[PDB]
Parts: C-alpha cells; structure tokens; sequence
RNA sequence: UCUCAGGAUAGCAAGAGCAAGUACGCAGUUUUAUUAGGUAAAGCGAAUGAUUAGAGGACUCGGGGUUCCAAGAAUCUCGACCUAUUCUCAAACUUUAAAUUGGUAAGAGCCGCGGAGUUUACUUAAAUGAACUCUCGGGAAGAAUGCAGUGCUCUUAGUGGGCC
RNA sequence: CUGUUAAACCAUAACGCAGGCGUCCUAAGUGUAGCUCAGUGAGAACGGAAAUCUCACGUAGAACAAAAGGGUAAAAGCUACA
RNA sequence: GUUGUCGGCCAUACUAAGGUGAAAACACCGGAUCCCAUUCGAACUCCGAAGUUAAGCGCCUUAAGGCUGGGUUAGUACUAAGGUGGGGGACCGCUUGGGAAGUCCCAGUGUCGAUAGCCU
C-alpha cells in the first residue's frame, strides 16, 4: 500500500444547532449565544409541520443553527469535547465517517451568564472529509467521490483518538 | 435494508444525455442560444465560447451545424507564451488577451481588419464596432458563458472586451463588466468606472497584490508569485501592465496562427500497453476455466 | 317518442356515390399564411426586375428609378 | 363521446415515447426547411405551443410558408365525400422532413445517369421498374428431407 | 331550431348547360417507395393496480408467547425488509406488440450546393442566403390493371319515425 | 372538459362506466438567477412515533389553484429578486 | 495510440466492486489583498503553483445487474377473406392471406464529429 498526503483527514465543518421549539425571545437569546460563540451570523430553521404537543405551527421560526469551518470550529471542538471529558460512544459515529455529540450548559464552553442567556441545549455535529471533496461540491463536471477517497467509521474513530487524545466506548 | 435499487429501477432509468451526465452542456441555455429564425434558411449563427481552465483561457468562435458544431477560430491562452508569458494564463488580463487574439484572427480570416480596428487605447467604455459600421457590418457573435456563474466582473466578460475591442460585434450591456455599481440603500446611482475595469484588464490588481505580499513578508510573495516573478524578470520588466501592453501591441500587430513545424514519426509503444484492448469471448472462457480449477483444487 | 340517436350507416356510401372530389392543382397558389416580410420582398423584387414584363406606365415608373 | 376538446382522446398518442422524457432533440432545432419541401408532422408533448390537432399527427404535408418559429404546411382532409385543403402552421418542434422526395431525387439522378450513358452507346435504357415476376425455370440438385405427418401427442 | 309527428340546412336525386374532356389524366384496385398507429395478443422473477403458495436470510424493524435462570441470555410465534421463487388477473395498467387499416408519393410544372438577373428596414460579417426571371448540363416517357362513370356551372323535386 | 365503452388515424349510440366545469390567481401572469423534491440507511443535548441538524443514496416514486389524462429535473418543481 | 474545448445521436454510454495510469492537457491542490460570494472563501468569484494520481477522468476486469441485437417461443396467440362447415350451445375446425410477445439460449456493450494539441 502506497499513501498520498492527499489522504489527509480534515474537519469539513462543525455544525452547532440549537432547537428551542419556540418563536419568541429565547430564540433571539440562542441567536446571540451563537453569534458570540461563532463570530458568525446564526441561521434560523423554520418549523415545517404543525404539532400541538410541540406547539409548532408550520413555517414558524423554530431553531437556530450555525456552520463553522477551520480553526474556529477546531477551537470550539476543543471546547465541547473538553466539556464532554474527551469521551464518546460508538453510537456517536455514523457510516459517513462523521461523528456528533450533545452538550447542554453552554456556559461550560466559557461564555458568560445573562438573563437573556439562560442555559441552553446544543447538538454538535462534525463532518470529516478527505481532500477530493470538491469534486462532489462543485457545479461544473460534478461527480461522486471514489470509494478509496471516502472515510470509514473505524477511520473516523481513529481520527478522533489520534487527534484529540480521546476515549471511545 | 430494503434494497431500494431494484432490477426495475434499472429498466426504468432514463439515461440522461452523455453531454449532461458529464456536467458540461446546459441544454436549456444552449437551445436558447442556437435557435435562429428558420426564416434565414441555412444562414450560420456565431457564438463566442468563453471556457476557463485552471490554466488556460480558451476563447472560440463556434456555430451550430446539425452533425457537429464548428470552430471558426480558436485562441488558447498558451499562445501568450509565444509572446513571453509563462504564468497567470488564467487571469482576467489573460482572458482579455486571448479574446483580442481570437478577434484579430477571425477578422483577418474574413478580411475585416482594415475596416475594423477597434478602440486601440483601452478605456472601459462600451465598445461595440456596431456604431461606426459602414460598408460591411461587424462580425456578429453571441457570448456563451456555459456552466460558469454570471458574477459581475467575470473572466468571460474579459474575453468579451478582448473581442469587441478586437472589433467583433459582441452584444453586451456592460452591466456585469468589472467596476459596475448598483446601489441599494437610497437608490442612489448606477456607477460605471472604466478606470477600475481597464486597471483590471492590464492586471494592476495583480501588481497591487504583489506589493501587499511584499509588505507582509518575503515568503508571502514567494508562495503565490514564485514562477510569476521569475517570469516577470525574464521579460526584464517591472510590472504586468508594461508586459500586457507588450502583449496587446504584439497581438494587435502580428496576430497569426503559430504553426509548430514539428514533424513526429511513430513513438507509440508505451501507452498502447496502458490502453488494453477488450478481451475475446474465448479469453473469458479461459478465465472461467482457470478460476474454476483454482477453486476446485482448493 | 323514441328515436335512433346517431347512425353513420348510409353516409359513407352516399359519400362515395359521385366519387371523392379533389381540388385542382393550380400552379400559382393563394398567399394565405405567408408572412408580410417575405411578401413585401416579393413585391419589391418583382417591381424592380426587368426580366419580368410590367405594364407600360409601370415600366415608366421603374425606369425613372 | 360527450366531450369534444382540442386534446380529447389524446392520451397515448401524445404521451412521449418510452424513455423520451425531457429529450430536447437539438436536431429538430437545426433542420433546414424550404418552401417546396415535403414535411411529415409529428407531435411532441413537452412542447405545448404550435401543437397541431391530433388528426394531423403522422400526416404528410407539403411546405407552403416559412415563419421564424414555424413551418406552414399543407394537408388535406376528407369531409363529406370531398377533399378540403387545410393550411397548418406547425412550430418547429412537431415537424420533421419526409424521405418521400429524398428517395425520388436519389433514384432519378442515378437513373438519368444510366440513360445518358446508354444514349452515348445507342442502347435505349428504360428506368421503368417491374414488380415481382414469375420465377424462371430452374434445375435443382439437393439433399432430400422426407417428412411424415406426426402423430398427435398431448403435452401437459 | 319551445326543437322530438314539424321546419330549414348540407348529403342523396333530375334536367339544362360550360370547358381544350393536360390522359405525362383518373381509380372504394394492387405494386413500389417513404411513413404513421397503441388496438387483438402477449406481459406482470417490468412500471401502475390488484393477489394466492412454501423457504431462506451474516446484516434487520417491533410485537407475543417459551425457557431458564434470571432482565439477560438462550428460544418458540407473528408480521414488516431483502434473499431466490410461486398461484390468478385488469376497459378506465403496460415494457413488447400484430392482422385489417391511415398520410404522402411513383418525372417535362423532373433532377444538378454551374451560370447571369431582380429585391427602396427581407436574411447574412459576407453576392452570404432566400423567392421569382432568362440561361447551362442530363432526362424513351420512368410499375401492374382498367377507363361503354372528365371536370365544373345553374335551377330544382323528394327525404329528414327506418328495419334486417 | 378528462379517462373509459371505442375495437392501433379520424368518426361512432344508450336516463352506458368514473369524474369534473359556471369559479380561482398582481401572481398562482411574465423574466432572470440559484437550488433538487418524495423517500431510504447510518449519526447529534431537552428530543419520546413524529420538530430540527449530517452525510450517503435517491429516474422523479414530490410538486405544479382546481377532474382526469398527458407534460416537466442545472425545470414547468423549490428559493430570491424584477 | 492519448488530451482538453464545443458537440449530433442519447445506456452497446447506465449501475456495482476492482486493476491500471508515458507524454501533454484536465483535475484534485495552495491562498483570500482585489471584482464577486455566502450563516459560513464549502460553493460562487478572484490570485496563484508547495504537493499529488489518492479523487474526478481515459482504458480494461467480473460464467457481473441493467441496456442493445439475434435464437428459441412458434407458424403457437391474434388476425384478412369464404363457408347450405361441425356443435344444443359455449365454441371448434376446412380453403386462400398476414403473423406477434415473456421464461430459457447466444452474442454486443458506446458510436459519429469540428478545433487545438501530447506521444521528438
Ligand atoms: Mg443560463
Ligand atoms: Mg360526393
Ligand atoms: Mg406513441
Ligand atoms: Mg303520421
Ligand atoms: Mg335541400
Ligand atoms: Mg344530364
Ligand atoms: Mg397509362
Ligand atoms: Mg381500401
Ligand atoms: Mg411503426
Ligand atoms: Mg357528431
Ligand atoms: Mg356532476
Ligand atoms: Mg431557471
Ligand atoms: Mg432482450
Ligand atoms: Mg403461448
């Protein structure tokens, strides 16, 4: 077996999403929380269907999500993973080679407390990609990446251990 | 897992156009472009293909024949090598140049050079020869931008300028030309600043860039410009603008096909091996017998 | 009341009785469905063509131009 | 029939042929048409404008006018025991060239050639085509396969 | 068509005529050339809709009963998911797809990117194209068979409950 | 007005089948651009059958005011703007 | 022999898991000051040149799925014309004409281009 440094395992994006199931000030609060964590502008996901138990009317503003790349999401992964004690479960790893973990108490990320800032829940999801991702994501001559280019679960766990010095159960 | 790709699925597949599954042609667009009024029965229709490469800027004049589409004139950015540019063949200026060359060539082929010069000094002002046409109308071409986005200040429009300045009629409204401004806040102005555009045609932007990179560090300037700087030195010039005015005048002056006189005879052995022929039925049979025995004795 | 609603029985034979009439092929055909652009062209290219014999006063007009 | 509308009973005639879904068919875009050519007229369902009435699908008309997006064609319809001329205007989409003349011209030119040459040699050549003709006498030397009528058997 | 026992209106019918009865014309016929069609059938280990049979299944989605000991594991029972199949079907299903049948044609008003013309918002960068004129070159007559029903005007009767 | 009866051009009856029309829309008309929907597998605090976020796969199985049939995938679908 | 660019036909081109990769191109690739662009320089846009065939892509491999063409099916089903044919009938069959489709077989698996090139 010959290996190119082309095979590098990269963090594609960290998506951090917060679902409050409400239209109101708590939303604006999670927005702020997110801006303050990312340095970017938060994205508002709507509420697609109506449910009485969840109090969600279709096309209603529901949740706040953020897409972060590079050193930002790197540094933050530092934050949350540490918040998670650098410990994950195999159930946390998908067949995409991409992993995710939950966090509550966003304060444990190192952000201050305000009445508008009351403690929030967050889903952290990490996409891992190899180098040729572009082929799939581009417009002209769009094509699907090769079998040898795509990242296996075992490979992803390996990435988490090898990089973060973490434990998996 | 329910198998969601069935035998059926395949019987039912509508195979898309070879050209569309390659992500090359936009047929909606293309049809829009090619349609001419059957009123002019057999009369040809001329489109300018601006195709950008991670290296070369290819500008062509094609028209649509049933069996095939035909190329009238082809300008490959590498011809700028012939005039002394080894690097940055994908830039705005490169587009401009290539377009100027395709222009002059077509115009020479027809015999319209004399009648049609273009604006020799470059402004950024709308330039279409169609205002001063007198005896023989300027050549008509349509811009085919292809899969590329129409973003304001796109290379394809560099080629645009190259070619209408070269003297071809290339209908354009200058709205997506670099240095065009549409204001939002108070509904202020439609601003055209030909200065920024021309500046971009010559590559002043690339120069200001060199300078920035120098300001920060030597490594910075090295990383992005290594080949570009050694190349700027080989022409013994201090700026891209002087080099591209050189390219401009040389192109304007003796633009022509450079015919490479190289004659090659028979060096094929290597890659005839890399490009295997398909196997005979007998061969597959043999394969089967082999796998069979290997299996049996195991 | 009761009636027979639609029968096409005798009508086919009736139609073949005297033959099926077909129109006459006329060298020159009417101009319906032909656009004015082309039509004006024809008008002009005829007016100016000397190899096409016009009326007398017409030729006077054509020869003056 | 209780309903009469431009598309009535158009279901399978106009549905695109199998795996024709969304075919643009650039060839029709490029076909050149002239005032005297013979056109065959065939509808496509994706292109709604300049749609002929179903009756005229698969008819052969003679071109009469040429408009920018459309060819004027000429067809005839038998009505009450008489023929009635109908001037159709078809959008380019639903039209294709008929080979009925192409065959003719090709044939003619070749034939004429033959006749001219023969005229050179004093031999009159005739281009008249004769239909299938009674078979000429023959001798046959072959292997005899003698068949006998089979007994009946039931296959269940 | 207040129209349903009626009226007009075409069609069918008679008489008087017109025209060179383009026979290279005509045809409820074939032949030949170019072409249409989704019916019959067939097909549902192919789409849509139904719809029986048994088995397997590393990997499965849940239920129940079994057992043990214990809450888990082992295991019987169900279906759902594939696995390889299988029974019988559709006018408002269909990939496939006939017979009978529909267009258009089978030359002097022919063929040939050969000529010279004509075109004042027709076409093209383009004497480019296009349409028509006068030219140049070639062209045994360009399938069988039949023609004691050639085409067209004019005026007008009866009919408009049908039946086998 | 659509699909059938209807018998592969067209045409074809019945108080024959199954349904639909006397409205609705300044956008649901028109144009440009970008995007790909239905659904399936695996994965992420509260989160539970079902809310959002991810990736892989998705011939079209979704959507297109209204009935049916046909038509549509860098669109006729979704988003934004004019 | 091989490449990019624009293609006509639109699976013999698609789907799956692999082998292979001269040259030149194409790409992956590096970077966000500038025109342009987003929640995010992922993409779109711009500027490049430290790496690399690992992706994409060419070419081939599978007693591969699919698709394409022939064979069987079968002169079977259906059908044109005739019948003072048979049968109580449903229906079947005689004379003269046309003539299919699935299981199962066997073969094939992209073709035609204009333009500029690589293989001295
Ligand atoms: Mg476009
Ligand atoms: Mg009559
Ligand atoms: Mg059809
Ligand atoms: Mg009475
Ligand atoms: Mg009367
Ligand atoms: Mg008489
Ligand atoms: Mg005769
Ligand atoms: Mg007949
Ligand atoms: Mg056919
Ligand atoms: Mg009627
Ligand atoms: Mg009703
Ligand atoms: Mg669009
Ligand atoms: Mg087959
Ligand atoms: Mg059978």
């Amino acid at each position: 077996k010959k290996e190119n440094k082309m095979r590098e395992v990269k963090i594609a994006k960290l998506v951090i999403n917060c679902c409050v199931g409400e239209s109101g000030d708590k939303l604006t609060k999670a927005a702020k929380v997110l801006k303050d964590l990312s340095g970017q502008e938060p994205v508002f996901s709507r509420a697609r269907y109506t449910i009485r138990s969840f109090g969600i009317k279709r096309n209603e503003k529901m949740a706040v999500h953020v897409t972060i790349r590079g050193d930002k999401a790197r540094d933050i992964l530092t934050r949350g993973l540490k918040v998670k004690e650098m410990e994950l479960r195999k159930k946390n790893f998908s067949n995409t080679g991409n992993f995710g973990f939950g966090i509550q108490e966003h304060i444990d990320l190192g952000m201050k407390y305000d009445p508008s800032t009351g403690i929030f829940g967050m889903d952290f999801y990490v996409v891992l990609e190899r180098p040729g991702t572009r082929v799939a994501r581009r417009r002209r001559a769009t094509s699907r990446v090769g079998n040898n280019q795509m990242i296996s679960k075992e490979e992803c766990i390996n990435w988490f251990k090898t990089e973060f010095e973490g434990n998996v159960y | 897992v329910k198998v969601l790709k069935t035998k059926a699925y395949f019987k039912r597949f509508q195979t898309k156009y070879r050209r569309r599954r390659e992500g090359l042609t936009d047929y909606y667009a293309r049809k829009r472009l090619i349609i001419q009024d059957k009123d002019k029965y057999n009369t040809p229709k001329y489109r300018l293909v601006a195709r950008a490469t991670n290296t070369r800027i290819i500008a062509q004049i094609v028209y649509a024949t049933l069996k095939c589409d035909r190329v009238l004139c082809a300008a490959d950015s590498y011809e700028l090598k012939r005039f002394g540019v080894s690097t940055g063949l994908a830039s705005y200026a490169a587009a401009y140049a290539t377009g100027l060359l395709l222009a002059r060539r077509l115009l020479k082929q027809i015999g319209l050079d004399t009648v049609y010069a273009g604006q020799t000094k470059v402004d950024g002002a709308y330039f279409n020869v169609d205002e001063d046409q007198k005896e023989k109308k300027p050549f008509k071409a349509i811009l085919d931008a292809g899969l590329v986005r129409t973003t304001t200040g796109n290379r394809v429009f560099g080629v645009l300028k190259g070619a209408c300045d070269g003297g071809i009629n290339i209908p354009h409204s200058e709205s997506r030309f670099p240095g065009y401004v549409r204001a939002s806040d108070e509904g202020e102005s439609s601003k055209y600043k030909p200065e920024d555009h021309k500046a971009r045609i010559f590559g002043k932007h690339i120069d200001a860039y060199m300078k920035h990179l120098k300001g920060q560090s030597n490594e910075a300037f090295q990383k992005q410009f290594s080949k570009w700087s050694k190349t700027l030195e080989a022409a013994k010039v201090d700026s891209v603008e002087k080099l591209f005015t050189k390219v401009h005048a040389e192109i304007r002056k003796n633009p022509e096909r450079v015919k490479s006189t190289k004659k090659n005879d028979k060096p094929k052995r290597d890659h005839k091996k890399f490009y295997p022929t398909k196997l005979t039925a007998a061969q597959r049979k043999d394969r089967v017998k082999t796998k069979f025995q290997l299996a049996l004795s195991q | 009341a009761k009636s027979k609603n639609s029968t096409n029985k005798n009508q086919i034979s009736k139609s073949h009785r005297n033959g099926i009439k077909k129109p006459k092929d006329h060298r020159h055909i009417s101009t319906k469905g032909v656009n004015p652009r082309f039509l004006r062209n024809r008008r002009r290219a005829i007016k100016n063509d000397p190899s096409i014999k016009k009326s007398k006063n017409l030729e006077k007009k054509v020869n003056k131009e | 029939t209780h309903s009469y509308g431009y598309r009535r009973q158009t279901r399978k005639k106009f549905a695109k042929a199998y795996k024709t879904k969304g075919h643009v068919r650039i060839s029709r875009y490029l076909t050149t048409y002239k005032v005297g050519e013979y056109v065959d007229i065939m509808v496509d369902g994706s292109q709604h404008k300049g749609m002929p009435y179903k009756l005229y699908h698969g008819r052969t008309g003679k071109v009469f006018n040429v408009n920018p997006r459309s060819i004027g064609v000429i067809v005839h319809r038998i009505v009450n025991g008489r023929y009635i001329e109908k001037r159709l205007h078809v959008k380019i989409e639903h039209v294709r060239p008929s080979n009925v003349k192409t065959a003719l011209s090709k044939r003619y030119q070749a034939n004429d050639q033959a006749k001219a040459e023969g005229n050179k040699a004093g031999k009159r050549v005739s281009t008249k085509r004769n239909p299938g003709q009674p078979l000429e006498a023959v001798q046959v030397q072959g292997a005899v396969n003698f068949q006998h009528p089979k007994v009946f058997r039931e296959i269940f």
